[PDB]
């Protein structure tokens, strides 16, 4: 593992690039549930769908 | 494990007591649908149309006959499937209440996984999940998981099976 990452950092391959991004992601997904939660509770589920 | 196709009497018991927001116990088999729903006749009509919907036929007299004599007399010509009522409240259940990116799909995958349980046996869980909706939509995956996990227990101990 100590050999891999020297690998990477030489050919300067971030390995954690794609846990970044997906991190950002899912806290976006958390904001976006969070905007139709309220609007299901303030129209209800009869009325949204 | 064992597929058993879900029994006419889990999900008659179930759509009854979504429809009356009341959990399994709370409703007794004994009482009439008349009996249950208290004088409120647009309710009953609602269960009806609701058992009219999902068994495709009804009785002559489904206000005055108990549950378990309805759940006998659905069990004759019921094959095992959901239908078409079932198969839409369990995607209003999921949509509603697992988290974005939870699907259908998965929880059947974890309960095949985790547990080992079959389709026709997934059925029945995601039916027992129903009957006990939680209030508000689960924040992460392992509370999810652990509802799927609290739901096969109670499934488990209703139908007779050891996980
Ligand atoms: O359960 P049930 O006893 O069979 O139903 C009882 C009643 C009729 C009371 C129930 O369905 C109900 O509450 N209905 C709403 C009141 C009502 O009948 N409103 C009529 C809406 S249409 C209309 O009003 C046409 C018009 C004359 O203009």
């Amino acid at each position: 593992r100590q050999q891999l990452q020297v690998l990477a950092r030489y050919l300067k391959m971030d390995l954690d690039n794609g846990e970044r991004k997906f991190l950002k992601e899912k806290d976006t997904v958390a904001e976006l549930q969070a905007q139709l939660d309220y609007l299901n509770a303030e129209l209800g589920e009869f009325f949204v769908n | 494990i064992a597929d058993e196709p879900v029994k006419a009497s889990l999900l008659l018991h179930v759509l009854v007591a979504h429809k009356l927001k009341k959990s399994l116990d709370s409703i007794p088999m004994s009482k009439t649908i008349k009996d249950l729903v208290g004088g409120k006749s647009t309710v009953q009509n609602e269960i009806l149309g609701d058992l009219g919907k999902e068994f495709g036929t009804t009785p002559e007299k489904p206000e005055e006959t108990p549950l378990e004599e309805l759940a006998e007399t659905f069990q004759d010509t019921f094959s095992g499937a959901l239908g078409k009522q079932s198969s839409s409240l369990l995607s209003r259940l999921i949509s509603s209440k697992m988290p974005g990116g939870f699907t259908i799909t998965v929880a059947r995958k974890y309960l095949q996984t985790r547990w080992g349980l079959p389709s026709g046996r997934q059925d029945g869980v995601l039916l027992v999940a129903l009957s006990n909706e939680p209030a508000a939509r689960l924040g992460s995956e392992a509370d999810a998981k652990a509802f799927l996990d609290s739901m096969a227990q109670k499934y488990a101990s209703i139908v007779g099976v050891d996980l």
